């Protein structure tokens, strides 16, 4: 089939995906903040 | 195998209910994970174990077992030589490769059915006899194992003895308790307060004698089975199904799982407390010991001291009259331990002794225990829930008893699950009610 | 930038000298404190004898004075009662009794300094918390 | 005229339905779950209360939260551009703006999601007993996170969006309102607790009453997603229970309505109760008991016992839990048993 | 006077249990 | 029933997908790692750095005590922090 | 005849006896009648029971100053502990009552019958040719009743501890348990709540959806219920119209469509979850308590920064302190 590349669902799946990873990276960074 | 032909993916291992060859590899491979563990973990313990720092203060649970058998301990559980530990740990870690090799092999290369590959090893579930045979062997295998203990005690080094006359230290038992009376007594002794059940057993003579009294019973059975078949009632009683066989053996474990959770939480003898932490009641006792001493050694007259309710802070009586320690500890007046007995008399804790026979080794041992009671959080933070951080510790006695109640329980659930399934797979309807012939539809209504 | 070397200056002797322990010692002092102390002195109190604590003012009225390194140090070597009347090394961990309180065996003159130095800095950070408990948690 | 062109667009059977309702449900919902996740890892509760409430501060999943605003704030909406924040986003974060932000957005988010259940239902042509059922949770959140506080001094006393930050809200209630002794909470429980029993006894009855419509054991496949005969036997079931508990269903239509009424009703009573605690109109004591215990010092019931626990919970907690009150309770005042 | 009022409502639930079981409308097959 | 638009199973399996994302994902991960790492996060959300709760003494908490003049109050609170 | 026993065994096993007395029921029946009858009397009339160890008797019965909400059957004494205190072990009923004898009689009996009640819930299924496992779903509550009445005491050393048979004393058991184990902070309870909270959530869903897709078979002026007939042939609602909506609410695959797969998820979620709480009480019975984060998040200088975990603990202390005011003589609560 000829499925589209950018759909409404893609807008959704990214609004939660992009922030998350951004956070998982930020949060993974704290593990080294000390004193 | 496949689903559209066997069972379902998450039910995989039942696809082997009839493929003994593989079902052997399953059993072998697994019986390797246990050894592997026993081994891999003992080294993990040892690698961290610190020669002279309480074991209980180091999260050990395997080494403590080896120590109790009288291996690398000496007086008071002094951890005299680490080698026996390293030794035990590795042997297992290797024997895991062996067993591991068998499993992987027998569940892949080897025949996936012992049918013709060997008629002696092959087996039939409903074969109400080849089972009684296999059982028989194993029943003998266990017996040899039990007797091994008696050996380690009566012949090779002895075992640990908290009750050691001189004081905790390895001791060679040479007077096993023979005689059914004493031995079997423990069998029909209430499991309730005071008269405990099997969990009593306060001396190694009995632990040893009791085991001697086992092979010479367990093997006696291992034979009787390789030489017979279930009688009449036996047959018209149980469900003869592979799954059903499992069930019975499932409930078995589960039942013991509790008997164990209770043992490691209450017994002082076969769990030294020098290697494990102090019993729960033991610690609640020692806090009184600690303050009956501190206050006496300060002017107080403990015998006459009367507390907030009128019961006497340090000493009060039990329902049957014995003089015990006061406070909430009135509930643990059943605790018996080395460090305390010398203060006991015929009517209970004697005053004269208490008043002037309390050696320092007790004052500090009593202190050690009250500060190492079986209390802590999941993240291992010793003490009451309201305690502050530092001193991370959780008694082995807790970890053990805790884990096993979970296992023990779930297995009882497991028991029902299978005993209930195999008991209906037999009548044959474990897949649904027969549309065409609904038993209910042919029964006189009740209204 | 909060645990400054000023907050790390505690009386060395009884005459007046002071020692400015390093942040390296401190930590190690704490490690050693939990290693052989906390078990019974968590938070700076005493599970087996609540009457006596480790509050600096308390140690001051001790005998001999323990509100300084040398004093606490002497203690871990040979403990005595709050009046100094009896030597209590046989019921309280010390070097004079490592044979009975193993944990003490490791401990070295250097360690003893830290553990002590810790007993003096804590209250500087925690304040009242260090003395009492529950009430102050 | 284009309304329709739009309506058409919105009501298109996509992966994730949208709808007019979605023009509200998503703008908010996300925006709320978003603020939580933010505040949970980045913003602090230091100027508001006096604790670390995020990851960046050292808190873990259990101990983190988007804690309510300072008491001195009042019932202020805390609009980023309002008298307080004065437009400054960061400070907004510090005064506790992230709380009214989550509260209010989540609020309209539950309004949105219900409209959805009502929009999708109208389309697909089914009865709306799922938007009706969902009123139960609106009640809970609308009374526990909105009404309650509006009845007290400020927002500072509303739950805080945190795991522990809630367990605290629990104990506080037990300690100051003596909630567990409220008939309305009791019903609340009787419903949540028994709604669980229905949701588990029914599930098991169905699964162990299935006709055989397959050959294997994993009978999940035996069910044709397509119509026809019932998959289990209601007749056999009704029989089982009736002889093993005396009573038993026998009207799938009633059984499933009960299953809607039980848990829904109980959370409603649960709500009414809290609407009451907003005015401190609690069910704290039984006077008949107090009068007796005042006069006779040997009268003790598990009732009185629990009342002392409360005295303790308030005495020791209050201080660090209500900073704006500058409480100072000398050790000699703290009520305590013996020894402990 | 309360004791009595509580024990009554209770005795009622219990008699209502009897009736609901042994005096229901039998669920006849239709 | 009605199964529309680009499927996930496929998309996850698509080589193009990882080509595209084996840049984007870690990109975000390192992008946020710096958000904390740089200490930017702190300043964005007025969250105190381990050394900024109480100035050397003030065992007293910096508690906002009144709306309207709330902000000015917080400012001076950071002030005192020297 | 044919030897009555042969016959007896047939009645006992009658598949058509109003109430199915079974082999398990042969015990469940007398056990539950002993418990239930002793409870009902104990609750109405019964002297104050020296619950804790001291001599500060608590009255729980109605005729002694209680109402349904405050009343309860009080736990056997602490002086008794774990010891077995039956009526014949008392010097007189009065002793038996003052020391809490009724409790032991009532719980040992309820636990015995409630177990056989679980066994009975299998026997009948078998006798009716139905699949088993219903009795396994009921092992959750039982496991919880076992934890709270038997396991918890075996751990703590006395039946004096362990939830008392009464509405308000149940709240007591809880408020104290918290302070002693910080349960709200234990994984097993949170799973208990997800289970009990979740269970309800789904009970509303299932009940909701189904009701929402009943097939029109009644007027506007007559119950929707009549549209169904006991034992009727086929289904009574559109399981496809149901999924047609729910699927679209969240998204197609984030939904059910297989009655069997859906109904199992209904009986597994709350059961698995409730099991855990039972395993929590059973676990915290041996003092492996909840998480402890007191004095974590310490700052740069060493000042403790307090997190919500601390306000919690602060309220827990208050409980720890006032509870059992006259029963403590020493610093640590190790019992
Ligand atoms: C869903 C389905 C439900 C599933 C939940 C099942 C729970 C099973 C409970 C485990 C029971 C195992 C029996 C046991 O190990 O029984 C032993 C245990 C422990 O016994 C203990 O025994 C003694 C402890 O030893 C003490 O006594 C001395 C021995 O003389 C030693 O010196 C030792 O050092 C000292 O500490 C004391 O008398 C204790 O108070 C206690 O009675 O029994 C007990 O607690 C149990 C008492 C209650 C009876 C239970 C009936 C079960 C049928
Ligand atoms: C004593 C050993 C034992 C043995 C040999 C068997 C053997 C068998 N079981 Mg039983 N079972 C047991 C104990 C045992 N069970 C217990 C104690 C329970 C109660 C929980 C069950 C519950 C059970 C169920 C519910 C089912 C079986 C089934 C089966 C059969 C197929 C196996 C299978 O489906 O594997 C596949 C296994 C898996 C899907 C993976 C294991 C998954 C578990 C839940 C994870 C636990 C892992 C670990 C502890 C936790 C991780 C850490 C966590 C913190 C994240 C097989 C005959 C099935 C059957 O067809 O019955 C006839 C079936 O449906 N069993
Ligand atoms: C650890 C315990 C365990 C064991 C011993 C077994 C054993 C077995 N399983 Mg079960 N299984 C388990 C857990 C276990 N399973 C769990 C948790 C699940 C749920 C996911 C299943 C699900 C399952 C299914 C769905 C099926 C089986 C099947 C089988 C049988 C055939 C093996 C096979 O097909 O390999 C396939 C071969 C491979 C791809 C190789 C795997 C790699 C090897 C075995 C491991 C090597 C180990 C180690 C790294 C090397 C040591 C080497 C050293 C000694 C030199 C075998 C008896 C099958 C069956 O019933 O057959 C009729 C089947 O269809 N199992
Ligand atoms: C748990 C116990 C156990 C049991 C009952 C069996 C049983 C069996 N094995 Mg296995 N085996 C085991 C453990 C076990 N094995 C382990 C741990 C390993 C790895 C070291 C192997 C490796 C193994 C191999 C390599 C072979 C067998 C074979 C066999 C079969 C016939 C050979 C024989 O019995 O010689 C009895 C020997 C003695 C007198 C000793 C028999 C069914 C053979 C087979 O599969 O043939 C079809 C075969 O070639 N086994
Ligand atoms: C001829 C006699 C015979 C003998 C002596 C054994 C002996 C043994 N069997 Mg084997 N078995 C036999 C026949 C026999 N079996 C037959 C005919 C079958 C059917 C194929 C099996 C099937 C079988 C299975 C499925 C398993 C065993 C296991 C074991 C071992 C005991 C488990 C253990 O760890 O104990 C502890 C040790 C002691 C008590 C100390 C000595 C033991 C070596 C188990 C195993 O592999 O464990 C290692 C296991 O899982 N056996
Ligand atoms: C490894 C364990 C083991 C196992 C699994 C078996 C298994 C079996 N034995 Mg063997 N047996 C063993 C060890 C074992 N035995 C030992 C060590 C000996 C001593 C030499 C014997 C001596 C023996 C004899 C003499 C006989 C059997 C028989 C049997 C078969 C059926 C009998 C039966 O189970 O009745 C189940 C029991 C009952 C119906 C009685 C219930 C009533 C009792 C009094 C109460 C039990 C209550 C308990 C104490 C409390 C806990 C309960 C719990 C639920 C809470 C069965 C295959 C019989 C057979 O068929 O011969 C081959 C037979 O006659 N066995
Ligand atoms: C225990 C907690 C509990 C939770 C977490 C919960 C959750 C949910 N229930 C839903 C539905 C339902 N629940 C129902 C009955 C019930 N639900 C109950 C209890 C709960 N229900 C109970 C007791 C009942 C009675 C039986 C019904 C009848 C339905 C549905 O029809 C519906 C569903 O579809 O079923 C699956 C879903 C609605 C999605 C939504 O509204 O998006 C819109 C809103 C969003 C995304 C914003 C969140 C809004 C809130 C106000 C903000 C919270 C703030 C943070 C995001 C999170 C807090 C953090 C914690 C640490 C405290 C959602 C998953
Ligand atoms: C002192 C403490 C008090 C404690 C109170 C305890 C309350 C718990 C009872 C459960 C509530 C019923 C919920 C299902 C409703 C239902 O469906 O049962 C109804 C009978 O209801 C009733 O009036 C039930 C009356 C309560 C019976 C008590 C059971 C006693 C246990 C004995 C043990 C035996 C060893 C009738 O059934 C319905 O009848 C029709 C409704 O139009 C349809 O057929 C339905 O599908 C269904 O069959
Ligand atoms: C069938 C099957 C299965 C299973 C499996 C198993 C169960 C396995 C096992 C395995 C095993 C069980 C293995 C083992 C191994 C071992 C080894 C390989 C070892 C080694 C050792 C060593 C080497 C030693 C030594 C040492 C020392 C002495 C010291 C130092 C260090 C060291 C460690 C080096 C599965 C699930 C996958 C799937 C399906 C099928
Ligand atoms: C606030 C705000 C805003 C916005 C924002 C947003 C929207 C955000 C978002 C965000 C997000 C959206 C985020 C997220 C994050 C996430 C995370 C961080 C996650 C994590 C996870 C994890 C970690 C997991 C895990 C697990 C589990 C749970 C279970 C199972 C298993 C596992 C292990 C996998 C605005 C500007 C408007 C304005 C102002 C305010
Ligand atoms: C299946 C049903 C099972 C029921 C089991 C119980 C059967 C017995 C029912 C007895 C009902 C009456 O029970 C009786 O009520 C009266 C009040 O009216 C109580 O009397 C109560 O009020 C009077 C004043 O009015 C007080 O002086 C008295 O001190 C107080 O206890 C009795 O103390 C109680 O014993
Ligand atoms: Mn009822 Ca458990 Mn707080 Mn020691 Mn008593
Ligand atoms: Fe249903």
């Amino acid at each position: 089939v000829s499925y589209p590349i950018f759909t409404v669902r893609w807008v959704a799946v990214h609004t939660l995906a992009v922030p998350t990873i951004f956070f998982l990276g930020a949060i993974a960074a704290m593990q080294f903040i000390q004193r | 195998d496949q689903e559209s032909s066997g069972f379902a993916w998450w039910a995989g291992n039942a696809r082997l209910i009839n493929l003994s060859g593989k079902l052997l590899g399953a059993h072998v491979a697994h019986a390797g994970l246990i050894v592997f563990w026993a081994g891999a973990m003992t080294l993990f313990e040892l690698a961290h174990f610190i020669p002279e720092k309480p074991m209980y203060e180091q999260g050990l649970i395997l080494i403590p077992h080896i120590a109790t058998l009288g291996w690398g301990v000496g007086p008071g559980g002094e951890v005299v030589d680490t080698f026996p530990f390293f030794v035990v740990g590795v042997v297992h870690l290797i024997s895991s490769a062996v067993l591991g090799f068998g499993g992987v092999y027998h569940a892949i290369r080897g025949p996936e059915t012992l049918e013709e590959y060997s008629s002696f090893f092959g087996y039939d579930w409903k074969d109400k006899n080849k089972m009684t045979t296999i059982l028989g062997f194993h029943l003998i295998v266990l017996g040899i194992g039990a007797l091994l203990l008696v050996a380690k005690a009566m012949f090779f080094g002895g075992l640990y003895d908290t009750w050691a006359p001189g004081g905790g230290d390895v001791r060679v038992i040479t007077n096993p308790t023979l005689d059914p009376r004493v031995i079997f007594g423990y069998l029909l002794k209430s499991p309730f307060g005071g008269e405990g059940w099997i969990v009593s057993v306060n001396n190694l003579e009995d632990v040893v004698g009791g085991h001697i009294w086992i092979g010479l019973i367990c093997i006696a059975g291992g034979i009787w089975h390789i030489l017979t078949t279930p009688f009449g009632w036996a047959r018209r009683a149980f469900i003869w199904s592979g799954e059903a066989y499992l069930s019975y053996s499932l409930g078995a474990l589960s039942m013991m799982g509790f008997i164990a959770t209770c043992f490691v939480w209450f017994n002082n003898t076969v769990y030294p407390s020098e290697f494990y932490g102090p019993t729960g009641p033991e610690a609640s006792q020692a806090q009184a010991m600690t303050f009956l001493i501190r206050d006496q050694k300060l002017g107080a007259n403990v015998g006459s001291a009367q507390g907030p309710t009128g019961l006497g802070k340090y000493l009060m009586r039990s329902p049957t009259g014995e003089i015990i320690f006061g406070g909430e500890t009135m509930r643990f007046w059943d605790f018996r331990g080395p460090w305390l007995e010398p203060l006991r008399g015929p009517n209970g804790l004697d005053l004269n002794k208490i008043k002037n026979d309390i050696q320092p080794w007790q004052e500090r041992r009593a202190a050690e225990y009250m500060t190492h009671a079986p209390l802590g959080s999941l993240n291992s933070v010793g003490g009451v829930a309201t305690e502050i951080n530092s001193v991370n510790f959780v008694s082995p006695r807790s970890w053990l008893a805790t884990s096993h109640f979970v296992l023990a329980f779930f297995f009882l659930v497991g028991h029902l699950w299978h005993a209930g399934r195999a008991r209906a797979a037999a009548a044959g309807f474990e897949k649904g009610i027969d549309r065409e012939s609904e038993p209910v539809l042919s029964m006189p209504s009740l209204d | 930038a909060e645990l400054t070397p000023e907050v790390l200056t505690v009386p060395l002797n009884s005459e007046g000298k002071t020692i400015t322990l390093t942040e390296k010692q401190y930590l190690e002092g704490k490690r050693l404190f939990q290693y052989a102390c906390a078990s019974c002195h968590v938070g700076g109190i005493t599970k087996t004898n609540p009457s006596l604590d480790l509050r600096t003012e308390t140690l001051a009225l001790a005998t001999p004075p323990r509100d300084n390194i040398e004093g606490l140090v002497d203690y871990m070597k040979n403990p005595t009662t709050y009046d100094g009347e009896q030597e209590i090394a046989e019921v309280h961990p010390s070097l004079r009794s490592a044979d009975i309180f193993p944990k003490m065996r490791n401990l070295t003159e250097k360690d003893l300094v830290a553990i002590a130095g810790h007993i003096l800095v804590e209250p500087k950070i925690l304040g009242d918390k260090w003395g009492g408990g529950k009430v102050y948690y | 005229g284009w309304f329709d062109i739009l309506d058409d667009w919105l009501k298109r059977d996509r992966f994730v339905f949208v709808g007019w309702s979605g023009i509200l449900l998503f703008p908010c919902a996300y925006l709320a779950l978003g603020g939580w996740l933010t505040g949970t890892t980045f913003v602090t509760s230091w100027y508001t209360h006096g604790l670390a409430s995020s990851y960046l501060e050292g808190c873990n999943f259990l101990t983190v939260a988007v804690s309510t605003p300072a008491n001195s704030m009042g019932h202020s909406l805390l609009l980023l551009w309002g008298p307080e924040a004065q437009g400054d986003f960061t400070r907004w974060c510090q005064l506790g703006g992230l709380w009214t932000f989550i509260a209010l957005h989540g609020a309209f988010g539950l309004i949105g999601f219900m409209l959805r259940q009502f929009e999708i239902a109208r389309l697909v042509g089914v009865r709306p007993y799922n938007a009706i059922a969902f009123s139960a949770p609106i009640a809970v959140f609308v009374s526990v996170f909105l009404i309650y506080p509006l009845g007290q001094s400020s927002w500072f006393f509303a739950p805080s969006f945190g795991v522990a930050a809630i367990f605290r809200f629990l104990l506080f209630f037990q300690g100051f309102h003596n909630w567990t002794l409220n008939p309305f909470h009791m019903m609340g429980v009787a419903g949540v607790l028994g709604g669980a029993l229905l949701c588990a006894i029914h599930g098991a009855t169905v699964e162990n009453t299935l006709f055989q419509d397959g050959e294997g054991a994993s009978t999940f496949r035996a069910f044709n997603p397509t119509q026809a005969e019932e998959t289990y036997s209601m007749v056999t079931a009704n029989r089982f229970w009736s002889q093993i508990f005396g009573i038993a269903f026998s009207n799938k239509r009633w059984l499933h309505f009960f299953m809607l009424f039980v848990p829904v009703t109980g959370l409603w009573m649960s709500a009414i109760g809290v609407v009451g605690l907003a005015l401190n109109l609690r069910s704290y004591d039984f006077i008949s008991q107090e009068i007796r215990a005042a006069e006779d010092p040997e009268f003790e019931t598990f009732y009185t016992k629990n009342l002392l626990l409360n005295e303790g919970i308030r005495a020791w907690m209050a201080p660090q839990d209500q900073p704006h009150e500058n409480f100072v309770f000398p050790e000699e005042v703290l009520p305590r048993g013996n020894a402990l | 006077m309360e004791t009595i009022t509580y024990v009554f409502i209770f005795a009622c639930i219990i008699a209502l249990f009897f009736f609901a079981i042994f005096f229901r409308e039998p669920p006849r097959i239709t | 029933g009605t199964t529309g638009e680009r499927p996930f199973s496929d998309i996850i399996t698509s080589v193009r997908y990882w080509v595209i994302h084996s840049i984007t994902i870690p990109a975000l991960f390192i992008a946020g790692w710096l958000f904390v790492s740089t200490g930017l996060a702190y300043d964005v959300f007025g969250t105190p750095r381990p050394d900024s709760y109480y100035a050397q003494e003030q065992r007293s908490i910096p508690l906002v005590t009144d709306r309207f003049e709330a902000k000015q109050q917080v400012e001076t609170f950071l002030e005192q922090l020297k | 005849s044919a030897n009555l026993w042969e016959r007896f065994c047939n009645w006992v096993t009658s598949t058509d006896n109003r109430l199915y007395v079974g082999w398990f029921g042969v015990i469940m029946i007398p056990t539950l009648l002993a418990a239930t009858i002793c409870f009902v009397i104990a609750f109405i009339a019964a002297p104050p029971v020296d619950i804790d160890g001291i001599r500060e008797p608590v009255s729980g019965s109605l005729l002694y100053g209680n109402n349904i909400i405050t009343g309860a059957v009080v736990p056997s004494s602490n002086a008794i502990g774990l010891h077995f205190y039956p009526i014949w072990e008392a010097a007189s009923l009065d002793e038996w009552l003052y020391n809490g004898g009724p409790y032991q009689l009532i719980i040992f009996h309820f636990l015995l019958g409630a177990s056989c009640y679980m066994g009975r819930q299998w026997e009948l299924s078998y006798r009716l040719g139905m699949r088993p496992w219903i009795c396994v779903a009921y092992s959750a509550p039982l496991a919880s009743a076992f934890a709270v009445f038997l396991i918890y005491p075996i751990g703590q050393g006395s039946f004096s501890d362990g939830m008392p048979l009464g509405i308000s004393g149940t709240f007591n058991f809880m408020i104290v348990f918290q302070a002693e184990h910080n349960i709200l902070m234990h994984p097993f309870h949170q799973l208990g709540v997800a289970g009990v909270f979740g269970g309800a959530l789904f009970c509303a869903m299932h009940g909701s959806l189904v009701t929402s897709s009943l097939i029109r078979e009644t007027t506007e002026t007559e119950s929707a219920n009549y549209g169904y007939k006991f034992g009727q042939e086929e289904e009574t609602y559109n399981i496809v119209a149901a999924h047609g909506y729910f699927g679209r609410l969240i998204f197609q695959y984030a939904s059910f469509n297989n009655s069997r797969s859906l109904h199992f998820f209904l009986a597994a979620w709350p059961v698995v979850g409730v099991w855990f709480t039972a395993l929590g009480i059973s676990t915290m019975a041996f003092n492996l308590n909840g998480f402890n984060f007191n004095h974590s998040v310490i700052d740069a200088k060493g000042n403790v920064i307090n997190t919500w975990a601390d306000i919690i603990n602060r309220a827990n202390l208050g409980m720890e302190v006032m509870h059992e005011r006259n029963a403590h003589n020493f610093p640590l609560d190790l019992a």
